[PDB]
């Protein structure tokens, strides 16, 4: 169970990579 | 050992291979003088 | 002996400072 | 007020601390603290 | 126009999300199976004998590690500094064993963050931007490159090089306190300096600029949306900025300069962590720091003890006890 | 204008060394922390409280002296110069470690002085106190490691003494006896430190490599004007480059200087509680699963087994002359030792 | 002749000497380009004859 | 004001050797300058060697870089390197120290008295940076300058005297080359070996005639790339590949400066042919493998049977396989089992270190180096307190490989950040923007977003 | 006991700081007054740090 629990943090915090990349507020020049 | 001709050089043979720092510092007392420009 | 050691080195470490000091006073090209 | 030119001051200056610190090296390797 | 320019314009392009450029054609691979092997090894590969004493090393989770504890083991002391490539291996059985993994990972990845640097100068190239930043990164990567690379070279195998793992590197900090005095070493005195003074200086332009913030905004909202991306005007008052911290100290102990206070943020801890970087460099090497055991005596010519003998104490317990198996003969010359 | 008003008006004259109210508590604990130093790195031995040298006068260089800890003997005494221990007399207040308490206590009030100053600063100048409050991490670490480590251990001798190599030991008793490198809350304070030596790198070189051309000369220096109104960088060219080659930016000029006073301020106030723990020896010296297994099955190993025998290594060799009052004798049969070495 | 390469020998050095500091201050002196231009040419033969005979003596005596 | 100061020339005092860019005459008397510099310390240093040096004691017990290189070309020196003649030391001393000062005088004339600028003086000598034709012809002659040096050491090899020749029997001895290697099978195989354990790329070489046969094609390749290049100039695809500028060729040799000092940090670490250890101390594994050597005669001589004897691991406690099953030291040095040298060669076999010989045919001078060589590892301390970090001061000891490896692996970082600086801003400098970013014209607000 | 308390007693030296300031520089939490000049925060102008009253 510790491995598993270990493994899924990593990858939800892979997962928060890709969405805080390409979904990012996009900055924009107010 | 020196050869025995030149022993009475050895004092300044020991402080010879410094002296190429001096000219960085040199530099600087140069840069000092001429105040930076 | 290790007065003819700084001695020497007393010497030549001046000589430097002596030129830029020699080179000011007849306003040189510094 | 500036009778001596501070790039002399300065030459003066670091040449006494070359020397007091070059003194210190130096000890390290004679007497107190020498291994010796 | 033709397949090779459609090909160079997109490769160099300014408008993917992501810079590829050519630095990156060599990065992007790299650093991808880097990656890959990386994950895959820290979770499921099996012990390995770094020592080459038949003494292997679990690193991964499933054989009973956990995040602090694991690590990708480096490779067999009995290769020694020899390329071992999967190819090399007669299965990936004896490759796994033998701690290939950690080859692999780290020649592809001091490959592709190598070119990592490069590409930070290639786009600012491409957007018409100073250069140096990639100076800057170099601090880091000269680092990176003293513990997985320089080190195995100076010492003679990989197997000495840092662990991929959390106590894998104390393993490594602790082992070479006591091989090279690395504490006693100005380099990594420079290294303290740079990486404290680095933060030191971090939190006070931080807080010096935050003290100075511009009121353009009301005590219930984030004082962050006073500032607009973009602005044409600064937001804070830098001549306040000065004034307070001039007075704290004294007025030229303060920077009026934007550009030289900048600048020297920049220098402070790149250098100390290339001087850092140096240390390990130097010291693969056997150039190692200053060793003051038994340098004060007495006038019978008894041993004074200073902290440096003190420290020496706790260098022996580390050495004595080190790879404990792995030294049949009185001194460990590497 | 009563007098404590005249007092403040000359208190808070614009000098070139601002003094203030604060002034009164700072400048003296200050001078006399730094003076009870070089005093004592200078003059001062650890003879009777450690059977050490410890100043230039004995022999020691810049980074073998140190103002050392009073013996273990002494408990928390304040080692006051005119208290029971010294009784007044100045030769046996240095010999018995005074010094460190003087230095000790001094600048902790020192300490003190200077965040007030800071807020006395910042009030008359009317810029907000971020930055004392900046200054309260460096006040957490000095007080944790300096003052609440000792006082919950036996005696003021297992503080750190003041010294470069004193604190070098210092650092290695912590791995040997506390395990130290495996404390979450150290490993925290790792992150805000290199996190932060980060930011200021990184940070400085983005500005340095996105100035406008604000002059005409190669030094670049020269065109910034300190009350412009313009931004001297591109925030907009700064944010694309590290778009595109890290994946994010920053896009508030706020949010990034005060992201930069959080990172190692914060670090360094989880390092603190962990060193609050480790006054208790409430350490995270151990996992117990691993020994669990380790202790049945002579043939699992790991990187944290392999720290522990060297932590035992520490304990062992460095023990008997770290804790001289201790009278510890080790027989050489009985230190741990692997083969050959 | 002992005695006598020991003279050649700090003759170079008392001109080495002279030659060091007052080539420089000559050569950035507008007054005395050409008063001075005799001095250095000749210092510089007389460095190199100095050389020259030191060179001969040392197998004489070294 | 000839440039000289910040306003007229755009850099600061800190930066005042970037004003004599565009100035060929101040710029010439600055390298001669520079040049006396580096000759006068070789002839200083030398000198000052010889006057600290002391026969009877190894080279690499007293602090000496300079004197080793001296003898390892075949002058001073007799069998197993000792010292018969320090004359010639003398003479490599005094003659680059004179030499200095003719280099000392021309640079500084150069760069006070002489011209500024050197291109209305004389056509020959004053140069453009962005002349393509004339900067190859300055690197063809330069080319050709190097393909001659390179001669040199090939005519001391073959024509005046030999070198050290550390595998020369009855311990080593200078020794004329004859046979200098020409199949540039071998020459340039060297160049195409693995720079990884037991191939080492070309810091591998371990006898003389590769060596002089490498410094016959190299100083002829220099020759004929002279002449290519005094005669040609760059082909359209060269010309749009890099900036020609001072700056980047400033830097394109910052590039080749660092690559070159690692690779000689790596040539003093680990070869022990052209760097013999009786004149710079054992290598590193050297100092490794003699340890085990040590031991084992010593425990041999007691009456162990050494090829049997397994040690705590299961592995022999002095001698174990190679993963490719040679017969190796044991013990941690198993990873130097790459290491080849004179002492330790004639106890190999086929098949490795053969047991036969190791029980019968080990001689006292076996013994003696493998001593000498384990007690003179290249570890010490900065402040020279030989031995591991653990040791207690007595030794004062750092071997020169040591020093001369930690001091190029130094210098030659910094000349790659060095290349990274000046090649960075030679490209911003060549496009215009160095100075920083035009407002009028940002080049970032002119393209679209990212989303 | 002691562990947490200590641990406590830290952590809410620095809430007295931060609620501290926030009282004593109420005025300018949420920034600095926008129309502030070096007369106020460059040297001399002024004879009492901050005071306007104290020209020359
Ligand atoms: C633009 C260029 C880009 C090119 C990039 C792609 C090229 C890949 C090269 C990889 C180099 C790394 C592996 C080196 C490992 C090693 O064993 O390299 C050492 C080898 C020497 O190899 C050793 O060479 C020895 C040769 O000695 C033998 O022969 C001798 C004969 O005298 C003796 O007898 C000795 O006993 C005997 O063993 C043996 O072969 C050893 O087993 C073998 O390990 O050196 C070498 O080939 C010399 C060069 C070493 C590489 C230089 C180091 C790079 C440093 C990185 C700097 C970081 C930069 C900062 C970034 C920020
Ligand atoms: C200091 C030495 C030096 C320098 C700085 C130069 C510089 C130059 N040479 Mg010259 N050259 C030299 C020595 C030198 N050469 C010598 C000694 C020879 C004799 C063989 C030549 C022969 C020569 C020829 C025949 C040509 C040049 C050309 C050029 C120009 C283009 C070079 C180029 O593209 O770089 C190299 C850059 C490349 C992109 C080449 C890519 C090849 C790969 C990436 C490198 C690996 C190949 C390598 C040579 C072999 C591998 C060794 C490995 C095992 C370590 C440039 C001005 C070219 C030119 O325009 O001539 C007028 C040209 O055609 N040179
Ligand atoms: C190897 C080191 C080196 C060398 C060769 C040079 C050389 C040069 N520099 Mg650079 N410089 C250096 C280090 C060096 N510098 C450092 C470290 C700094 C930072 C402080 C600078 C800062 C700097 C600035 C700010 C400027 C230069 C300039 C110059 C040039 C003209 C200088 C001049 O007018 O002197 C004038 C000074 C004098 C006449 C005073 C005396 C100097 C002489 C040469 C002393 C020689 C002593 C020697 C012992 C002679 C006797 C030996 C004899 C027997 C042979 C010249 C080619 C200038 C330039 O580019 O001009 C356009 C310039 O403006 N440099
Ligand atoms: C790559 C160049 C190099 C190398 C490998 C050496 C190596 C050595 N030298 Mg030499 N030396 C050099 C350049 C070099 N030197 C230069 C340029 C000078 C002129 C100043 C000298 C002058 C010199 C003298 C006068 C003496 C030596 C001696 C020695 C030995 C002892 C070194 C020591 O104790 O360091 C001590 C270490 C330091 C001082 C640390 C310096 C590092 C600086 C501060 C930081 C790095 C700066 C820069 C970024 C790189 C060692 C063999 C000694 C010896 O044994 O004589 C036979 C001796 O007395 N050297
Ligand atoms: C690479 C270095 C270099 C370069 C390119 C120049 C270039 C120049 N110098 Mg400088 N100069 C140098 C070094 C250099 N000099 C040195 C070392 C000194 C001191 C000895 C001088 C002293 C000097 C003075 C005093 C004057 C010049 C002048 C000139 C110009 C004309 C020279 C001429 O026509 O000679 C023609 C060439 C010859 C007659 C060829 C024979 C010269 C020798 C014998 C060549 C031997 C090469 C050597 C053996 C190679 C090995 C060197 C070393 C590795 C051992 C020209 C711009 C003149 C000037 O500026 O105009 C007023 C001038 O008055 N130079
Ligand atoms: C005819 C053209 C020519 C030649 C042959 C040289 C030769 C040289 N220059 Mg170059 N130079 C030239 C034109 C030339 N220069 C021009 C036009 C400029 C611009 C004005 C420069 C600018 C320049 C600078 C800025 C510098 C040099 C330096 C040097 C020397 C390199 C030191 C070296 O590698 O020795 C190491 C030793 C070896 C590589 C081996 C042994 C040396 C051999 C025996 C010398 C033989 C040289 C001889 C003249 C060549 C034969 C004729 C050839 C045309 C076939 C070398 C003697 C450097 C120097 O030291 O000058 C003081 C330096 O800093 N040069
Ligand atoms: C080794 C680490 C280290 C040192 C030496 C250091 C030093 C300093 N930091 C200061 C400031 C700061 N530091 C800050 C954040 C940080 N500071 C950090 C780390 C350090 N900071 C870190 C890592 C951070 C990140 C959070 C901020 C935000 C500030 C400031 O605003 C302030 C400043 O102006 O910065 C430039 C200055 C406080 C001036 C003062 O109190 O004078 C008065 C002096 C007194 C009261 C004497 C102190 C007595 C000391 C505590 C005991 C005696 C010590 C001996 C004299 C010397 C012993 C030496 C041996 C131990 C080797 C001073 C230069
Ligand atoms: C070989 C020989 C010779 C020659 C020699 C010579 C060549 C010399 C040189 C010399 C030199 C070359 C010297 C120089 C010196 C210098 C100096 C001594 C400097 C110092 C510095 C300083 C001290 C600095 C300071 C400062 C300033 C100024 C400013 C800024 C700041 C500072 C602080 C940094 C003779 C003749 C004897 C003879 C015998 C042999
Ligand atoms: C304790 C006490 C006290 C007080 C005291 C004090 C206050 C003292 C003072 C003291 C002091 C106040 C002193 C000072 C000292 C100083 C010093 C000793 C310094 C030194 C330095 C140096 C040596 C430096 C140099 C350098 C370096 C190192 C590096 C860089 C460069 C330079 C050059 C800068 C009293 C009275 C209460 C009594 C009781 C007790
Ligand atoms: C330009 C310039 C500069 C630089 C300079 C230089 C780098 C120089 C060089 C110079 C040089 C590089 C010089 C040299 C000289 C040398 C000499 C002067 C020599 C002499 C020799 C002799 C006299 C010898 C003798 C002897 C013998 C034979 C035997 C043994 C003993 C004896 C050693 C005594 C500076 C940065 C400052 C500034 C600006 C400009
Ligand atoms: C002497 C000797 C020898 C030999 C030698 C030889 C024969 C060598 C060769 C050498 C070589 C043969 C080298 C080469 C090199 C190459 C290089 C180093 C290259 C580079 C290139 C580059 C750098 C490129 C770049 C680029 C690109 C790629 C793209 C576009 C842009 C650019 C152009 C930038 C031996 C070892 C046997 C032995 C001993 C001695
Ligand atoms: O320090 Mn100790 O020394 Ca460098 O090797 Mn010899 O022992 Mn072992 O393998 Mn990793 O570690
Ligand atoms: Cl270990
Ligand atoms: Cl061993
Ligand atoms: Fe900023």
């Amino acid at each position: 169970m510790e491995t598993i629990t270990y493994v899924f943090i990593f990858a939800c915090i892979i997962a928060l990579f890709f969405f805080a990349i390409f979904f990012r507020e996009p900055p924009r020049i107010t | 050992k020196l050869p025995e001709a030149y022993a009475i050089f050895d004092p300044l043979v020991d402080v010879l291979p410094v002296i190429p720092v001096l000219f960085l510092a040199l530099a600087f007392v140069w840069q000092a003088a001429v105040g930076f420009r | 002996e290790v007065i003819a050691q700084l001695t020497m080195i007393a010497m030549i470490g001046i000589a430097g400072p002596m030129i830029i000091f020699l080179l000011a006073v007849r306003r040189g090209n510094l | 007020g500036g009778r001596i030119p501070l790039w002399i001051v300065a030459t003066v200056a670091g040449m006494g601390v070359i020397v007091i610190v070059g003194l210190f090296f130096y000890g390290a390797y004679a007497g107190l603290g020498s291994s010796l | 126009a033709n397949l090779w320019e459609r090909f160079c314009n997109w490769v160099t392009s300014t408008d993917n999300r992501l810079y590829v450029g050519w630095f990156g054609v060599i990065m992007i691979p790299t650093l991808l199976a880097a990656t890959i092997c990386f994950v895959i090894a820290f979770i499921a590969a099996p012990p390995v004998d770094i020592d080459g004493i038949r003494e292997p090393v679990s690193g991964s989770l499933l054989y009973g590690n956990n995040i602090i504890t694991g690590a990708v083991v480096p490779s067999s002391n009995a290769i020694g500094l020899h390329f071992y490539p999967i190819w090399e291996a007669a299965s990936l059985d004896e490759w796994l064993y033998n701690g290939g993994p950690y080859q692999l990972i780290i020649f592809h990845f001091l490959l592709g963050a190598s070119c990592y640097m490069g590409r930070q100068w290639e786009l600012s190239y491409r957007l018409g931007m100073r250069p140096w930043i990639c100076v800057a990164y170099s601090a880091p990567l000269a680092s990176a490159f003293a513990v997985f690379l320089i080190y195995p070279i100076g010492q003679g195998s990989f197997s000495d090089g840092m662990p991929l793992g959390i106590s894998g590197t104390f393993n490594f900090m602790i082992v070479f306190q006591a091989e090279h005095n690395i504490l006693m070493h100005p380099f990594h005195q420079l290294g303290v300096a740079g990486v404290f003074g680095g933060a030191l200086f971090c939190a006070m332009h931080g807080s010096l600029v935050t003290s100075s913030l511009i009121r353009e905004t009301t005590e219930t909202e984030s004082a962050n949306y006073g500032y607009k991306f973009g602005q044409e005007e600064e937001t804070y008052n830098i001549v306040a900025a000065h004034g307070y911290f001039g007075r704290l100290i004294f007025q030229y102990a303060s920077f009026n300069n934007s550009r030289s206070l900048h600048f020297f943020l920049a220098a402070w801890p790149v250098v100390g962590v290339w001087f850092t970087a140096l240390g390990i460099s130097t010291m693969a090497f056997n150039l190692n720091g200053f060793n003051f055991n038994h340098s004060v005596i007495d006038a019978k010519g008894n041993v004074i003890n200073t902290w440096a003998d003190i420290i020496n104490r706790a260098n022996l317990g580390m050495e004595v006890m080190h790879e404990r198996n792995a030294h049949n003969f009185p001194l460990d010359l590497a | 204008r009563g007098w404590f008003d005249i007092l403040d008006d000359w208190l808070k004259r614009d000098r070139f060394v601002f003094v203030g109210w604060s002034g009164i508590l700072l400048f003296p604990c200050a001078y006399l922390a730094l003076g009870g130093w070089l005093t004592g790195t200078t003059f001062v031995t650890s003879w009777y409280t450690h059977g050490l040298a410890s100043s230039y006068l004995e022999g020691c260089n810049f980074l073998t002296v140190a103002v050392s800890t009073p013996a273990n003997s002494m408990g928390h005494s304040l080692l006051l110069l005119w208290g029971p221990e010294a009784q007044g007399d100045f030769t046996r207040w240095c010999q018995l470690g005074g010094l460190w308490t003087f230095i000790a206590l001094h600048g902790a009030f020192g300490l003190i002085g200077f965040m007030l100053r800071q807020f006395e600063i910042a009030r008359l100048v009317g810029v907000r106190p971020y930055n004392a409050i900046a200054f309260s991490a460096p006040i957490a670490v000095f007080v944790s490691v300096f003052l609440i480590y000792p006082l919950g251990q036996s005696s003021w001798f297992f503080a750190p003494s003041f010294g470069v190599a004193a604190i070098f030991r210092f650092l290695l008793f912590f791995q040997g006896f506390h395990n130290w490198t495996l404390n979450p809350f150290h490993m925290m304070g790792v992150a805000g430190v290199l996190g932060g030596a980060l930011l200021c790198a990184i940070h400085g070189a983005t500005v340095e490599n996105t100035l406008f051309q604000d002059g005409e000369g190669a030094s670049t220096f020269r065109a910034f004007n300190p009350t412009q109104a313009e931004e001297t960088y591109s925030m907009v060219t700064a944010n694309r480059f590290w778009s595109q080659i890290f994946g994010i930016a920053f896009s508030n000029k706020r949010w990034l200087h005060f992201f930069m006073l959080f990172v190692p301020v914060t670090g360094l106030w989880m390092s603190a509680i962990g060193v609050v723990g480790l006054a208790l020896n409430l350490r995270s010296y151990d996992f117990i699963s691993q020994e669990i297994r380790a202790a049945e099955d002579p043939e699992f190993e790991t990187f944290y087994t392999k720290n522990l025998l060297l932590n035992e290594g520490i304990r062992a060799w460095m023990a008997p002359q770290d804790q001289p009052h201790e009278n510890f004798v080790f027989p050489e049969e009985v230190l741990p030792r692997g083969n050959a070495l | 002749m002992t005695i006598l390469f020991q003279l050649a020998l700090a003759a170079l050095v008392i001109l080495s000497f002279v030659m060091v500091i007052g080539v420089p201050v000559a050569y950035a002196s507008p007054q005395d380009w050409d008063r001075s231009k005799q001095l250095i040419f000749l210092g510089s033969g007389l460095w190199i004859a100095l050389v020259l005979v030191v060179g001969v003596l040392n197998f004489f005596v070294v | 004001a000839t440039n000289r100061d910040q306003e007229s020339s755009g850099f600061a005092w800190w930066a005042g050797n970037a004003r004599l860019i565009n100035l060929s005459g101040k710029l010439l008397g600055a390298h001669v300058a520079h040049a006396g510099l580096i000759v006068f310390w070789a002839g200083a240093m030398t000198l000052f060697e010889l006057a600290h040096f002391i026969p009877e004691k190894p080279m690499y017990e007293q602090g000496l870089i300079l004197i080793p290189h001296i003898a390892t070309l075949g002058w001073g020196v007799g069998p197993g390197g000792e010292v018969v003649d320090t004359f010639p030391f003398f003479v490599v001393g005094v003659v680059h120290l004179i030499s200095s000062a003719v280099l000392g005088f021309g640079g500084v004339y150069h760069a006070i008295r002489g011209p500024e600028t050197l291109e209305e003086y004389s056509s020959f000598f004053g140069y453009d940076w962005k002349d393509k034709n004339k900067m190859t012809t300055i690197l063809g002659f330069h080319l050709i300058v190097l393909g001659i040096g390179a001669l040199l050491l090939v005519a001391k090899a073959m024509f005046f005297g030999g070198l050290y020749d550390t595998w020369a029997p009855g311990g080593g001895d200078v020794r004329v080359i004859t046979n200098p290697t020409l199949d540039p099978r071998v020459i340039f195989g060297y160049l195409l070996k693995s720079p990884f354990g037991g191939e080492g790329w070309i810091v591998s070489v371990n006898n003389l005639e590769d060596v002089v046969g490498g410094h016959i094609w190299i100083g002829l390749i220099c020759i004929a790339g002279g002449i290519w290049h005094i005669l040609t100039t760059p082909f359209g695809w060269a010309r749009r590949a890099f900036i020609w500028s001072g700056e980047a060729y400033l830097s394109y040799s910052l590039g080749a400066l660092s690559m070159m000092g690692f690779i000689a940090t790596c040539f003093v670490w680990f070869n022990n042919t052209v760097y013999p250890s009786e004149f710079y101390g054992p290598t590193g594994p050297e100092a490794s493998q003699a340890q085990a050597m040590t031991f084992l005669i010593r425990d041999q001589k007691l009456g162990a049977n050494v090829g049997s004897a397994q040690g705590p691991t299961g592995l022999g406690k002095y001698l174990m396989r190679s993963p490719t099953g040679e017969i190796i030291f044991g013990g941690e040095t198993m990873r130097f089992w790459d290491f080849r040298g004179p002492w330790l060669e004639p106890l190999r076999g086929p098949n490795g270190l053969d047991l036969n010989k190791i029980k019968n045919d080990i001689q006292p001078w076996q013994e003696r180096r493998a001593a000498e060589y384990m007690t003179h590892a290249p570890l010490g301390s900065l402040n020279s307190v030989g031995g591991v970090a653990t040791e207690i001061n007595s030794v004062n000891f750092v071997s020169p490989r040591s020093w001369l490896a930690t001091s190029h692996f130094v210098l030659a970082f910094f000349f790659l950040v060095g290349h990274l600086w000046h090649a960075g801003r030679a490209r911003a400098a060549a496009a215009g923007f160095e100075k920083g970013i035009d407002r009028e014209s940002e080049p970032v607000l002119s393209m679209p977003s990212l989303d | 006991f002691t562990f947490a308390h200590a641990v406590f007693a830290l952590l809410f030296f620095f809430g007295h700081i931060w609620h501290g300031a926030r009282t004593l520089f109420r005025d300018v939490f949420s920034g600095i007054d926008p129309e502030l000049s070096p007369e106020q925060v460059e040297w001399g102008f002024y004879q009492k740090v901050g005071d306007v009253t104290t020209r020359r």
